[PDB]
């Protein structure tokens, strides 16, 4: 990544998107690009919200509804924690500190 | 004052001085009125009276109201608004403050008046092409705010101490244009150094904003 | 046996004499034990206070001073048991019993020695006949009798409920010797208002003892005071007042009131996120700036304020809110005291029950006992801070609990359950505190389903107690109909199940329809309670 261990440990998110061939995936992905580029022409199986839906949702979601914490069954996250840091010790693949823990309850509410 | 069946027909009067008299003036009024207490959306709910009941919820002293649905109910309050807007948008500052203190009659302990916004005006400008023809228009235009004023108090109805007597000059209109000069007081005709009545003067929330064209509708260079 | 007349055969008796009061943990029995404190300390009667918190611990007490007093005193506990057997006392000793509990148990009613009963004979009270309880074809006959002995008495102690509040008999009392002060008064009216608060008693009852309080608050209006000649602003004047409903109003914000309050909470529903707008509306029905509704009412603009509660009342009516106003009073003295007696009920109440883990539950009740004297105003403050934060816990919780709908309908009663380790589940873990909380809890849930069915049913509740022990506190409660005359089954209805299981129930509370339960029994105990209810 050629990042540093204090910025990467800040997102809490962290997604690698690769580019490796598979042949169906391919020929499904080009039949979709391919819709896509007539069905906005000039003129996973469950179905989207219309945007504007969305955005109405999204606002209505953000200021109207505020999530509250009762409980999360504390001991799994920790034994998850305690042995994800053993893991990121033994491959040094991604530092993990404890800002991961506060990533599972943001990520929750 | 006869209601006024064709607010059409000018008879060669120009709209501002033709909703500035009387008759044509209280027909506007009665207009408006009827189009905020009548108007209904596709689904036949009355959306003012939604929008006035959360207006009073909130205590917002404000009513946004939809051009497009005021050129499609009443159309001559349509015709008339870009005209000479400053007088209809007063006739309709009165229109819903009556209409307001109808739906709910303690109103006025949160406000005093009722500003009628507009809102999808088809007259659209961009900041580069406004000219004189659309002087004293309701024109629509776009932009990105560069500056703003602090929220500064201006006086809108000021009222002076007279400058040896304790005599109080008469409620005075600011305009926008010049500062208000008291003239002399019609106690004792002094014309010194007058003062304003701060308790007695009554004033507004200024603010002066500076819009430039948005970087990306601007050409390069 | 019942006292005829409490100055002969109660006072001028113990006034001779040292005694020992027990006085029960809650407002009514504090505002009783204040007013016979001030009559025994008129003629110096050398009395000892212990308060006890249940039954165990008033079985303590008496093991420690039974050899030293033979007069006592119980304040709102012991008329609902059998005395003689909880406590097994000499047999020279006097139980005088100044309790609001019913039914009065027979063995207390027909002991003629020893126990005596401090209670209006014109209660609500149906005690069944002595030789209808009290003691081959004979040999059948007897039988018989049993059986019917046991018929009617299964009917006289089905349902229990409260009479007369117990600071109105002391106050009484103190009208008889004619050494009733005015905060005497003040103290039989937060008992009262006690007894209203926690809905004890029925509306009709709680405004029938209003009007007898109103004649003893004009005897004192009159006694050095008319329209002409006045007293000074040092003394304490007691008004009566048609007030509102609203919970201390009148010492924070009428937002915060109105969204506190057990009523207007339920009614607006203001758990959901749609009854916020509910609220709104009604504020601006009344045309009441939300700046000055959020502002503290003592700083909220006079001009609102001269006839808010007309315009409360008025704008309640047309949304369905018939019944805002309330017969209630006050008491003012110096220049800026101003207290309705709710919110000295809800201050002593929330310092009894304070959340607070430092020192104990006996000197949380000292805190509430020194509260009601003017002296400890500073006492009464801080209780009225504490009641605040206990309303907006009570909230929260009802909140929580409608939420994430832990109310599911068990057949014949609703069942609810707190859960550790949940927010303030430390602060209703008492179980006064916690009786309040399904109380409103109960109105909160009638007033957000819409089934009809389920407006009817009653409630139970429970609650984490104890982990060193294991064990949970268990309360029931009847339906929130305005129909209802405030009668419950629950305290016979659990110890039923509790036998029918051979479970380990403990009964330490001095309510019955109140007990502490092993946390791994309340399955079958649920059980049989559907089977029982049917
Ligand atoms: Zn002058």
């Amino acid at each position: 990544v050629d990042l540093t261990e204090p910025i990467i440990s800040r997102f809490d998110i962290l997604c690698v998107v690769r580019d490796t061939v598979d042949p169906v995936q391919d020929e499904m992905l080009a039949r979709f690009v391919v819709g896509s580029h007539v069905r906005h022409h000039p003129s996973y199986g469950v179905e989207p919200l219309p945007q504007e839906v969305l955005k109405k949702y999204i606002i209505y979601a953000k200021e109207r509804v505020h999530p509250k914490l009762n409980q999360m069954d504390q001991d799994k996250v920790a034994k998850m924690y305690s042995d994800l840091r053993k893991e990121s010790m033994a491959t040094g693949s991604i530092p993990i500190t404890v800002r991961h823990i506060e990533s599972m309850i943001r990520m929750a509410e | 004052i006869e209601s006024i069946e064709n607010l059409e027909d000018l008879k060669g009067h120009s709209v501002r001085e033709w909703v500035s008299m009387a008759g044509p003036r209280l027909e506007i009024h009665h207009r408006f009125k009827n189009f905020l207490r009548t108007h209904v959306d596709s689904h036949g709910h009355n959306v003012f009276k939604e929008r006035i009941s959360d207006m009073c919820k909130e205590n917002r002293e404000s009513l946004v109201v939809n051009y497009e649905d005021l050129a499609a109910r009443e159309h001559v309050l349509a015709y008339f608004l870009p005209e000479a807007p400053a007088e209809l948008l007063q006739i309709f500052d009165e229109a819903a403050l009556e209409v307001v203190l109808a739906m709910y009659p303690k109103y006025d302990r949160i406000t005093n008046h009722i500003h009628v916004r507009i809102s999808h005006l088809p007259l659209v400008e961009e900041l580069r092409s406004l000219r004189q023809l659309h002087l004293n228009q309701l024109i629509r235009t776009s932009g990105v705010v560069t500056s703003c004023t602090g929220v500064l108090p201006q006086l809108s109805m000021v009222k002076y101490n007279c400058n040896k007597c304790n005599f109080v000059l008469g409620p005075f209109c600011q305009s926008q244009n010049q500062e208000v000069k008291p003239g002399s007081c019609p106690e004792c005709q002094s014309a010194g150094p007058f003062e304003v009545n701060m308790e007695e003067t009554i004033y507004q929330n200024y603010q002066r904003i500076r819009i430039q064209e948005s970087p990306g509708k601007v050409a390069a260079g | 046996m019942f006292v005829s007349d409490f100055r002969k055969e109660f006072y001028e008796v113990v006034q001779s004499q040292r005694v020992l009061l027990f006085v029960a943990s809650d407002v009514d029995a504090l505002c009783a034990c204040k007013i016979l404190q001030a009559l025994f300390q008129c003629d110096h009667v050398q009395y000892t206070l212990v308060p006890v918190s249940g039954w165990q611990e008033l079985e303590t007490a008496f093991l420690e001073h039974k050899e030293q007093f033979h007069y006592f005193i119980l304040i709102n506990c012991g008329a609902n048991v059998d005395l003689l057997d909880i406590l097994q006392p000499d047999e020279d000793t006097i139980f005088f019993v100044c309790d609001t509990h019913r039914p009065v148990n027979v063995v207390n009613v027909y002991n003629d020695t020893q126990i005596k009963l401090l209670i209006k004979q014109d209660d609500d009270l149906e005690v069944p006949a002595y030789e209808d309880i009290f003691r081959t074809m004979r040999r059948r006959q007897r039988r018989e009798w049993e059986a019917r002995r046991r018929d009617i008495l299964f009917d006289y102690e089905q349902y229990e409920y409260h009479g007369t509040s117990s600071a109105m008999v002391m106050f009484e009392l103190a009208w008889m010797l004619s050494k009733d002060l005015n905060d005497m008064l003040w103290w039989a009216i937060v008992g009262l208002t006690d007894q209203w608060v926690q809905d004890k008693i029925t509306q009709m009852k709680y405004v029938t003892d209003v009007g007898v309080l109103q004649r003893h608050v004009s005897r004192h209006n009159h006694r050095n005071e008319d329209e002409e000649n006045t007293l000074s602003v040092d003394c304490t004047r007691i008004s009566f007042e048609y007030d509102l409903r609203l919970v201390l109003y009148q010492h924070w914000s009428l937002h915060d009131s109105l969204c506190n309050t057990s009523y207007t909470a339920a009614r607006f529903k203001l758990w959901s996120v749609h009854g916020q707008k509910r609220l709104q509306e009604f504020l601006a029905d009344m045309g009441l700036p939300l700046k000055q509704v959020k502002q503290k009412f003592q700083a909220m603009d006079i001009s609102l304020k001269e006839n808010l509660r007309e315009m409360i009342e008025e704008s309640a009516n047309k949304f369905g809110m018939k019944d805002m106003r309330v017969q209630t009073f006050s008491i003012h003295f110096g220049f800026k005291h101003k207290f309705l007696a709710s919110d000295v009920v809800f201050a002593t109440m929330s310092l009894m029950e304070s959340p607070e883990k430092d020192g104990s539950g006996t000197d949380h009740f000292i805190q509430a006992l020194d509260s009601l004297s003017r002296s400890n105003l500073d006492k009464l403050y801080h209780g009225l801070e504490l009641a605040k934060k206990q309303l907006r816990a009570t909230q929260q919780t009802i909140a929580s609990c409608l939420c994430t709908n832990l109310v599911i309908s068990q057949g014949p009663f609703l069942y609810c359950s707190l859960m550790e380790g949940t927010p303030d589940v430390m602060l209703f873990s008492r179980p006064a505190s916690l009786s309040l909380l399904s109380k409103h809890l109960l109105k909160s849930f009638v007033c957000s389903t819409k089934n009809r069915r389920c407006k009817l049913l009653p409630l139970v509740m429970a609650a984490p107690l104890s982990m060193e022990h294991g064990t949970v506190t268990v309360v029931g409660i009847p339906p929130e109909t305005d129909s209802s005359d405030r009668k419950n089954f629950f305290g016979r209805a659990f110890e039923k199940a509790a036998e029918s299981t051979s479970s380990r129930m403990l009964h330490n509370h001095f309510d019955l329809s109140v007990i502490e339960l092993k946390a791994e029994d309340r399955s079958k105990f649920l059980d049989a309670l559907i089977s029982l209810l049917s």
